[PDB]
């Protein structure tokens, strides 16, 4: 897993920012699922980037796939 | 985004099944991050504001992910 | 298929949650 | 656009396939729709494939492409 | 499934320069499956609203319910 | 801008439609 040192920090931009006048407090279900999500969501499109890593017959994944996916998945 | 860990980003990569990576790969794997998250979280407090609670929960988390479509 | 493991992660996530936190007032105590 | 000569041929076939009991009549203007919607999303689906084609920096589509492209939208 | 020239021209309409021989094949199988889905969900909805025609709405329908039909 | 072009087309598609068929005994007129 990430630590939660810098990840609850944006959580906490985030909440702030988008709640609307009272900072909307959270639970600590909130954020373990939160940061599961994340984790295995970055994996995957890392994975998915790979792949088209892949595709082009090279092994090091860059910038050129991340933009790809980009542009595939907003 | 600023902390997020540079050895997590290389951890979560090796999960991926992802051999070797770029230098530029950190920044935008933040700039990924930082969107799904505030995309979430976004649709997670907007239902917790609907519903008139005070507190985003793991329900709500749960209402923002399925309110996504492309998560798979 | 991704969509099986992502529904079993929600179906998961429909838990454990208490705890209600202030969030700065409490990530003081997240180190 | 394509012939109807080749493509009522397929309507036909997958009406008849999901009929629910009796074959489901199909109006002129549904025909319409159908060949316009698979000649513009061939199109694009082909411009896609085309895509991943430019983005191994070779200009012959193949099937390489399509399978990849057919991994992503399934 | 389609001829084989008009596979070429939606090819060309594409931005397609240069095709390979497979992908004809490639391309009806495409088009077998996309077809196959949008007539399948046009006449389930022509079945639920208890017609007996496919209609453009439900074509409509049907193609509204693909969601990966943009890209 | 995909999204735009198809939801034109959809719009499209909201036009008239008449000629009720009988698949296979209308497709030998096709």
């Amino acid at each position: 897993l990430i630590p939660k040192l810098p990840f609850s920090r944006l959580v906490r931009e985030f909440i702030v920012k988008y709640s609307d006048d009272e900072p909307l407090r959270v639970t600590e279900g909130a954020l373990l699922a939160m940061q599961e999500s994340c984790e295995m969501y970055l994996t995957q499109r890392l994975a998915d980037s790979y792949m088209l890593t892949k595709h082009r017959n090279r092994v090091t994944l860059e910038v050129r796939d991340m933009a790809l996916m980009a542009y595939i998945c907003d | 985004i600023q902390g997020i860990t540079k050895p997590a980003i290389r951890r979560l990569a090796r999960r991926g099944g992802v051999k070797r990576i770029s230098g530029l790969i950190y920044e935008e794997t933040r700039g990924v991050l930082k969107v799904f998250l505030e995309n979430v979280i976004r649709d997670a407090v907007t239902y917790t504001e609907h519903a008139k609670r005070k507190t985003v929960t793991a329900m709500d988390v749960v209402y923002a992910l399925k309110r996504q479509g492309r998560t798979l | 298929e991704r969509s099986k493991a992502w529904s079993s992660k929600m179906a998961d996530f429909a838990s454990l949650e208490d705890g209600m936190e202030i969030d700065v007032a409490e990530f003081d105590n997240l180190f």
